Parts: structure tokens; C-alpha cells; sequence
RNA sequence: UAAAUCGAGAG
């Protein structure tokens, strides 16, 4: 009900070292639903022409 | 490029090859898969789509020699379509009578 | 899929000070570009197919004296259902302020759908 | 053979056409919200005002 | 040695019925492989003409632009698909279309009260005029030398009460359709065939005599122009094999379940094509077959 | 003719800073007409 | 340069709830043409306890 | 909610069979199976078609923004 | 551009 002091934004789960040091939020990454898909090798992923145009890698010429 | 031959499987003597088309399902493939099973040259026939979201088909041909893979797709293709020509034939004849 | 938004441009003012933006162009230099799905009075057509970053509505700030437009935030490409006015209950003869705009979006079934 | 239902189409689509003008079909939909409608109703009339 | 030549002395075609809408014929000693082809070809890969474009000027009514569109695209034109060529995707959307491949319909409909209406009326058509909307309100404008080409055949939908919409006062329609060249393995409407499939002839074998009574019962496990009581002694036997379904109801009862088999003769197709307006059956199977040949044709020409 | 009245369905054409309600009736609604304009779509 | 992904990269895939490590594995990317859905193959289900009943699930792109 | 103009299953055209489907119910006391096969709808995929339409689209028609009443 | 709280959901 008062306004958190500074050991209210760390203490518990919602604080900073659960929330934004051992757990984070990341670039370059895509969730969706999944679908099942035969005729994949059974060690790929089968990614949806979007998240193939989004996602990318730093390739260095060479 | 409507049909490419699979460098990764040709044989250098040409008796066994992989040939993939565009724009194919199991409709050619089916028929000219049996067709050219009816040839006694040939050893061994296949045909797989790898991906069905994808207009792409493969044709495996090896031949127990004497005659290249190529040449069994000729045979298979000109069977097929005399096939269709006799079925037609047949088709126009029995509609002038009934 | 039926969505409706009211766009309202009396959020920047209270107790009945003197009215700074009024719906539709001015006498600026804005583009025509975005003229294509917006009418005399700064409102879309009905009926119009309208994506991300396109214009909803178009208004005059007296303060800048500079023709802003608001625009469609989605990444669903929409087409305009309809649009109503909607007059205060107030004793003036106020300027439109409030803009219920309702859009709809082709949710045919695609893969990944529960049925 | 008993376990027969219907579709009332020509009842349906006459209704679709044409409301009726002087009560609601299907009852039972209306004592469905009468826990709530009934309970709005009686702190403003009933015994005792 | 399998030949073509043999194929030909075995293969033969029997038609059972022919018709404006409905071909039920027969393709026997033929694989599957073939028929299959022949099937899939038909169903999905004959080219028809049906509204691809649909440019709305006006829609006052109660039913969505986009379902409007998709409604008519769903509607069978009877234009015969050779008298226009196919259309260019990589053409600018100002030449893609031409007198030559897209047809032009238009549909102006304005729905207003008639003040006529007979009094304690509720039918819809004495209320208003223009009230239903059908698929022969879908004039056709010729544009250009289709002006003169069409003008023996002009283009109008198979089923002209198809109900595109229905409207009330005030409320109105108008609209242009450009309809193109498309096959049903693209979208389904450009199919021209409602149904087509064949089916395998079944093959009724009576393994050991069924004389007496119990033939009656024999008789009345299957339609009733499959098996007939012998003339001369009571016994069964296979009348027409044609006219069951394969519904193995003499297979429920313990009393024939140890005499008689149930088969195909799985080289006899029975095909039954039901065409959509804008093609007849047989001309659908002529299509299919050629289709089938030229892509043949068109595999063995190209450079490996 | 821009708009129509939410009551009665009456047709009106609203001016700069002039009154957001209906002439014919005290109605404060209004809905944009729908105009005649060149909508594209695919039968899709 | 920032290349799209492609079918020679790898991607870290995870379902929560991540009770078990193997819920976190690593598949070659393969890109298909049609859907906005990820697919995946049936012998997965079995570490990512994933049935296909809605079920989400994240990629991760390692960028060296 | 207006009749779908074909088949969904196989793509037979039955939104000119809507009409003829109610006034054969109508006029003629006859049950819908029976009308049903008067129209030529043999398969249950396109006699689910015609027997189980609901109509909705005259319950939508009597909200009219653009008459009075 | 933000934050809580409440409510509704998915696996
Ligand atoms: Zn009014
Ligand atoms: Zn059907």
C-alpha cells in the first residue's frame, strides 16, 4: 500500500535479482504455436517465413 | 529448369540417377513411376516428395545396365503419353456411338 | 474480427477551456499521400482498407497550426466498418470532439487455429 | 423409433421474418436472468415499497 | 513384356450414361496409378473462369465487402475457358488485363420500398423491389473484340438463382467482377467439376450355394438389382454388381457369413463426373486425359 | 450529404464548427455515410 | 552483415515449464513457405512433454 | 448467414436451392428428406448443406441504419 | 514509453 523503498525492489520474486539478473528478456527470439510436421529430420525446426525474414545473424565478410 | 538431375546421386557410368521436377505431386509421378517400372531394363523406381508444402518431386531410376537412367525417363514419358493417346482414342470412339 | 476504437481529441483539455484541435485539414502544407483514405473532414472513408502506419484520423492543432494525423496501430491490416460522431451532452453547440471508429479483420482459418 | 428431434425451419425462418408482437418465444430463456432481474425489481417495488 | 500395345487390346471403355451435367462411364484393365491421375487431373487441374478481382464501388448492405467478393467468386460462369488466354502476374495491374483473357460483369443494384404493398403483407417480395439479389443480376459488358466473339454465347452464371444478397431500402449494391483463367488446384472455384471419382466394381462371390428361403434374405441384404432368385430353382446369383454399395450387411449375419466373399475387381473403375455448368462431363475428361499427355509431352521436351 | 442520423436515419451534411446533432431531431449521433469509392478485393 | 536465418543456423528451442534440460534442445533451422506456426516432429514431443493442442514455445537464435 | 453458395465437401452449387428448398416445405406438406431429394441433393454432404441452414441473415435485415422507421 | 490492482483466458 506505501510506496516500496529501496530493499522492496529487490527483496522477493517481481524484484531485481530474480526478475532482471538470474531471469531476463532476450533480442532475437520468436515464440509461437507449435504445429507437428512429418518430412522434418527429426533434429530441425520448421520456422515460419516471417521469423525467417526477422530473425537474423551478424555474418562478418570475409 | 522444370527438371534437374541430381548431381549428388548420378552415377558416373549413368546407370543410376535422381531426378527432381517442379511443380509435381502424385499425379505424373505415381504414372510415370509405373510406367517406367514396366520397363525390364529398369532395376529400381521411386518416386518422393520431400516436402508436401513444397511443388517439388524426385524420381529415382537405376537400371541394371546397358541403359542410362535418362534414357529410361525418355521410354517412361513416351509410354505415358501413348497410354493417354490410346485412352483418348478409346474415349472419342465410344462417344459417337452411345 | 471486430474491433472498435474511439478516438477522442478532447484528452487535452478540461474545464471547458477554449477548444485547441478541431477534426479535419487546415491551411498548412501536408502531404496529399495520405488524402486517399481520409475525406474534407479528416475521417476515413468507409469501406477502406487501411494497414500499419496508415491515417485514421486527420486534425488541425491550433497551438502548432500544423495538420496532424493519427494512425492505425496494428500490424492486422483492417478495413473500416464504420464511423459515428458522437456529440456531448452539453448545452453548447461544441465541435466534434469523440470518433468511434470500428474496424473488421478477415480472420479466415489458417494453420494452428483451435478448432 | 422415439428418440426424434426436429429442425423448425419453416417455424424458424417465419420468426427471423416477422418478431412476434406480443411476447417473447422461449420462455425459459427469460427465467434464466430472472435471479438477477427479479432481485433489481424488488428494491424498488413489492411489499412494503 | 508390357506394351502399349497390349494396354491397347486390353483396355476398354464402357459408358453407362451421358448427359449435359453428369458422365457415369467405366475404364477397365487400366492401373489405378492412371485413373488416379486421371481423377486428380479432372478435379484439380482443368482450367475453368471464375470472378478473380472484385472492385466495389459501393456496399450499403447488411453483408461484408469481403464475403460479398468471395461469394461471387464462388459462382460458376458458363464461358467455354478456350475463348480467352491466361493472365500475367508479373503484368502491371493497369495491362494485366485484357479483351483477350478477363471477362467484365457488373452488378448495380439498388434496393428501394414499393409503396404498392398489399396491406398485412410480410413476403419480402411485395414489400420491396430489388429485395434478392441473384447471381443473373451479374450483367456482362463486353470490352472490345470480345463485343463480337461472345456476342453468340454471352456470358451469364450455370445456376442463375444463386442468392448473392439480400437487401432492404435505401441499402444498394455496385460492383465489377473480373473474371480470369485459373485451375482448382489454385482455389476451389475455379474446379469445374462438382464431383469427380471413380470407385472399384464390386465383386459378389457366392462360395457355396444359397438355394431355398435363406436367398430371399441373401436377396434382401443388398439393393435390389444385385442379387436375383434363379428362374428355374430357387438359388441366388450376382444379377448386377454395378447397383450395391459396398455395405456388408450379408457380413452382419451368421447364416451367409461362411458363404459368400466380398471383392473388387480392382483394375475396373466406375467414374461418375459431375461437371459445374461451364463444361461437359466428357469434355472434362478429354481435357483431363490431354492435360495428362501434354504434361508428359512437356517433361520429355525440356533439357535435363 | 455526409452523415446520417442514428435516430431516424435522415441524411445531413455538417459544416465547420457547426452543431454535432441532427436537424430533424435532438440526436447527437451521427454515422459517416458510406460513399461511393473504388474498393478493390480478390474472390479469395 | 545481418543476414536472414537460414537452413545451415541453429536455433535453441524451450517449452516452459522447463522441469528437465532436455525441454531445452537445439534443432537445425529449416524455413517453410505457408504458415506462421513452428513445426516440429513428432520424436520432440516426448522431452518437451508437447502435445499440439495450442501449445507455444520459444526460439532462441545464438548470434556467434 | 446467408445460404453458402456450393458444397463445402465437394463444391456442388446449392444457393439456388435455398428458395425452392423453403417453398417446397411450404406449399407442399412435405418433409425434408423428401424435399431434399426433389432438389438433387443425393449426398449427406450437400443435403447437411440445405436442411441445416439456419438463415440469419433476415434477423440481420431488420436493423436498417439507412431507412427510417 | 511507464506501474500497480482487479478481471478474463492459454499451455
Ligand atoms: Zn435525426
Ligand atoms: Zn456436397
Amino acid at each position: 500500500v506505501p510506496i516500496p523503498g529501496v530493499k522492496q525492489a529487490l527483496e522477493k520474486k517481481e524484484g531485481l535479482f530474480r526478475k532482471h539478473m538470474m531471469g531476463k528478456r532476450v533480442n532475437y527470439a520468436a515464440r509461437s504455436v507449435i504445429s507437428p510436421d512429418p518430412n522434418i529430420e527429426t533434429n530441425e525446426i520448421g520456422v515460419p517465413p516471417v521469423f525467417a525474414v526477422k530473425l537474423t545473424y551478424p555474418e562478418p565478410v570475409t | 529448369e522444370k527438371i534437374k538431375l541430381l548431381t549428388q546421386a548420378t552415377s558416373e557410368d549413368g546407370t543410376s540417377a535422381s531426378f527432381q521436377i517442379v511443380e509435381e505431386d502424385h499425379t505424373l509421378g505415381n504414372a510415370l513411376r509405373y510406367v517406367i517400372m514396366k520397363n525390364p531394363d529398369v532395376e529400381f523406381c521411386g518416386y518422393s516428395i520431400p516436402h508436401p508444402s513444397e511443388n517439388l518431386l524426385n524420381i529415382r531410376i537405376q537400371t541394371y545396365g546397358e541403359t542410362t537412367a535418362v534414357d529410361a525417363l525418355q521410354k517412361g514419358l513416351k509410354d505415358l503419353m501413348d497410354l493417354c493417346d490410346v485412352v483418348e482414342s478409346k474415349f472419342t470412339e465410344k462417344i459417337k456411338s452411345m | 474480427m471486430y474491433k472498435t476504437e474511439k478516438v477522442d481529441l478532447a484528452l487535452n483539455r478540461n474545464r471547458g477551456d477554449p477548444i485547441t484541435q478541431h477534426f479535419g485539414f487546415g491551411n498548412d502544407e501536408w502531404p496529399k499521400e495520405w488524402l486517399e483514405k481520409l475525406d474534407e473532414d479528416g475521417l476515413p472513408y468507409i469501406g477502406t482498407y487501411v494497414e500499419e502506419g496508415d491515417p485514421i484520423c486527420a486534425y488541425f492543432d491550433d497551438t502548432l497550426n500544423k495538420t496532424k494525423i493519427k494512425t492505425y496501430h496494428s500490424s492486422e491490416p483492417a478495413y473500416i466498418e464504420e464511423v459515428n460522431l458522437i456529440g456531448d451532452e452539453s448545452n453548447k453547440f461544441q465541435e466534434l470532439q469523440t470518433v468511434s471508429i470500428k474496424y473488421r479483420i478477415r480472420r479466415t482459418p489458417q494453420i494452428g487455429d483451435k478448432f | 423409433q422415439a428418440r426424434t428431434a426436429d429442425f423448425r425451419t419453416l417455424e424458424r425462418e417465419s420468426r427471423f421474418i416477422n418478431p412476434p408482437k406480443d411476447k417473447s418465444a422461449f420462455p425459459l430463456l427469460q427465467e434464466a436472468v430472472q435471479p438477477h432481474i427479479g432481485s433489481f425489481n424488488a428494491l424498488t417495488e413489492g411489499p412494503d415499497g | 513384356e508390357w506394351n502399349v500395345e497390349k494396354f491397347k487390346k486390353d483396355f476398354e471403355v464402357n459408358i453407362s450414361s451421358l448427359d449435359a451435367r453428369e458422365a457415369n462411364f467405366d475404364l477397365i484393365n487400366i492401373d489405378t496409378s492412371i485413373a488416379n491421375a486421371f481423377r486428380r487431373i479432372m478435379i484439380s487441374e482443368v482450367p475453368s473462369v471464375a470472378a478473380e478481382y472484385v472492385y466495389f464501388f459501393n456496399n450499403t448492405s447488411v453483408i461484408q465487402d469481403e464475403v460479398l467478393a468471395h461469394r461471387i467468386g464462388l459462382v460458376p460462369l458458363k464461358v467455354d475457358p478456350d475463348m480467352l488466354t491466361w493472365v500475367d502476374s508479373n503484368l502491371p495491374d493497369d495491362e494485366k488485363f485484357t479483351d483477350e483473357n478477363t471477362i467484365v460483369l457488373s452488378l448495380n443494384v439498388k434496393c428501394t420500398r414499393n409503396p404498392d404493398a398489399p396491406k398485412g403483407s410480410t413476403d419480402p417480395k411485395e414489400l420491396y423491389n430489388n429485395a434478392h439479389v441473384y447471381a443473373r443480376d451479374l450483367k456482362f459488358e463486353p470490352q472490345g473484340r470480345q463485343s463480337t466473339t461472345f456476342a453468340d454465347c454471352p456470358v451469364v452464371p450455370a445456376d442463375p438463382d444463386i442468392l448473392l444478397a439480400k437487401l432492404r431500402p435505401g441499402q444498394e449494391i455496385s460492383l465489377k467482377a473480373h473474371c480470369i483463367l485459373g485451375i482448382g488446384g489454385d482455389h476451389a472455384k475455379f474446379s469445374p467439376v462438382s464431383t469427380a471419382s471413380y470407385r472399384l466394381l464390386p465383386q459378389i462371390n457366392i462360395l457355396q450355394p444359397i438355394k431355398g428361403e435363406s436367398a430371399r434374405r441373401f436377396q434382401k441384404c443388398f439393393p435390389p438389382g444385385v442379387i436375383g432368385i434363379d428362374e428355374g430353382s430357387d438359388e441366388a446369383y450376382v444379377k448386377d454388381a454395378r447397383k450395391d454399395t459396398v455395405s456388408r450387411e450379408v457380413l452382419r449375419y451368421e447364416e451367409f457369413a461362411d458363404k459368400v466373399k466380398l471383392g473388387r475387381v480392382r483394375n475396373h473403375f466406375i467414374f461418375n463426373v459431375e461437371s459445374a455448368g461451364a463444361m461437359t462431363p466428357e469434355e472434362i475428361f478429354f481435357k483431363s486425359v490431354r492435360i495428362l499427355k501434354n504434361k508428359a509431352e512437356y517433361l520429355k521436351n525440356c533439357p535435363i | 450529404l455526409k452523415y446520417i442520423c442514428a435516430e431516424c436515419s435522415s441524411k445531413l451534411s455538417l459544416s465547420r464548427t457547426d452543431a454535432v446533432r441532427c436537424k430533424d431531431c435532438g440526436h447527437r449521433i451521427l454515422l459517416k455515410a458510406r460513399t461511393k469509392r473504388l474498393v478493390q478485393f480478390e474472390a479469395r | 552483415v545481418y543476414r536472414h536465418i537460414k537452413n545451415r543456423d541453429v536455433v535453441l528451442m524451450n517449452r516452459q515449464p522447463t522441469l528437465h534440460k532436455a525441454s531445452m534442445m537445439g534443432h537445425k533451422v529449416r524455413v517453410l513457405p505457408n504458415e506462421k506456426t513452428l513445426r516440429l516432429h513428432y520424436a520432440n514431443t516426448g522431452a518437451y512433454n508437447a502435445d499440439f493442442d495450442g501449445d507455444e514455445m520459444n526460439m532462441h537464435f545464438p548470434q556467434n | 448467414m446467408i445460404v453458402p453458395v456450393r458444397c463445402f465437401s465437394c463444391g456442388k452449387v446449392v444457393g439456388d436451392k435455398w428458395e425452392s428448398y423453403l417453398n417446397l416445405l411450404q406449399e407442399d406438406e412435405l418433409d425434408e428428406g423428401t424435399a431434399l431429394s426433389r432438389l438433387g441433393l443425393k449426398r449427406y454432404c450437400c443435403r447437411r448443406m440445405i436442411l441445416t441452414h439456419v438463415d440469419l441473415i433476415e434477423k440481420f435485415l431488420r436493423y436498417n441504419p439507412l431507412e427510417k422507421r
